[PDB]
């Protein structure tokens, strides 16, 4: 009703498109533009105060991009399919010194997404849950964000019960990828800060902006 | 945060 | 019958009890011994191979104790009750250089626990989900740890639905504190590695061991 | 990991 999963799906479908780290950073910068477009299509997001929109995306962008790259990659063996039509294989990530983080993405996200055949609706909903993070520092109205989160997961749950009546734990199994996503997010972010600090990797403007105070 | 604000307007 | 919430709650009840960093560290070393005992009272944990038990506890200890200090602190106004019976107030934390992280614990864990009146059964189930982390590296049998986790959360959901039938959302709400827990846990680890590195905080043996690679 | 192995064993 107020948080229709078909709209969340529509948001997902609407934005559908040398150095592995460089490619990743390049793909992330381009995908940040489309993430903004994605968020505007999440019911009620555009009705939040503009500062809260800014806060939710600054708090979530890395988790949200990781979620997308991971789900986009369920059809490949040991790599990630980035938005731009390029792949990054495990070996290539290992060769660039980011094998551990990359493997975590493969093992905790891509593989688990594949094993349960997480669909686009469930991904979108998980993403909207991540976007509506009421813990984000500075929100004008944390409770409204928590409410929107609640509406999303109520809808996701009903959706899973209807579409997967066979699997009573699927809803929880979905939500229980969120911690790994949080963790992997934080790690990918620290890597990124290091890349910027060292100056070893070109970082485009919107990605750069996301890494500013 | 220049770019994010701009892209959020239209 | 496979994973009874009564047994998880008995585990919780079975282990019920000058620098603030120093006090938190001492309490944590102490609590690590009790953590081992709690783990043994969690159904099927002791059936796991000894090395998998070691892996799960080394992966989860930081979160497990944070969850525990948090919940024990729901009746404390702006601080934390430690296992010792010592309280740490946020002013002390701030005055010790750990203000922000401490506040994150109060805001994202303690307060949220207090507002929803999370009970000791719910806590126990959440801690057991944390314990049975199927993503922990080197597990002999990841799928068996994921299956136990599933049994914990199935039993948690049935308990919340029976005890709080007015709150359809409670179960997902509980599980949605786990990303905050993961993040806070990671950040508390970083702090500890810094305290060990610079060496101005006495760290007792068990806490030191958990900090070794 | 001495201490953890010893506590778990007994
Ligand atoms: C592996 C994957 C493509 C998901 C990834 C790696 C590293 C990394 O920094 C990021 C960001 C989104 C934070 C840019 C994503
Ligand atoms: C605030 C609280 C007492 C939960 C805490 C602070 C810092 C900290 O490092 C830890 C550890 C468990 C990692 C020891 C706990």
């Amino acid at each position: 009703e107020d948080m229709p999963v078909e709209r969340i799906l529509e948001a997902e479908l609407a934005v559908e498109p040398n150095d592995p780290v460089t490619n990743i950073c390049q793909a992330a910068d381009k995908q940040l533009f489309t993430l903004v477009e994605w968020a505007k299509r999440i019911p009620h997001f555009s009705e939040l105060p503009l500062d809260d929109q800014v806060i939710l995306l600054r708090a979530g962008w890395n988790e949200l991009l990781i979620a997308s790259f991971s789900h986009r990659s369920i059809a490949v063996k040991d790599g990630i399919l980035l938005a731009t039509g390029l792949h990054v294989h495990r070996n290539s990530a290992h060769s660039a010194g980011v094998g551990a983080i990359f493997d975590r993405v493969l093992t905790e996200l891509v593989s688990k997404m594949r094993d349960m055949q997480m669909d686009k609706t469930e991904l979108g909903c998980l993403r909207a849950i991540v976007l509506f993070n009421p813990d984000s520092k500075g929100l004008s109205n944390p409770a409204e964000v928590e409410a929107l989160r609640e509406k999303v997961y109520a809808s996701l749950e009903a959706y899973c019960k209807h579409k997967y009546p066979e699997q009573p734990g699927r809803f929880a199994k979905l939500l229980l990828r969120l911690p790994a996503l949080r963790s992997i997010g934080l790690k990918c972010l620290e890597h990124l800060f290091f890349f910027k600090l060292i100056g070893d990797t070109p970082i485009d403007t919107f990605l750069m902006e996301m890494l500013e105070a | 945060h220049k770019i994010l604000h701009r892209l959020l307007q239209d």
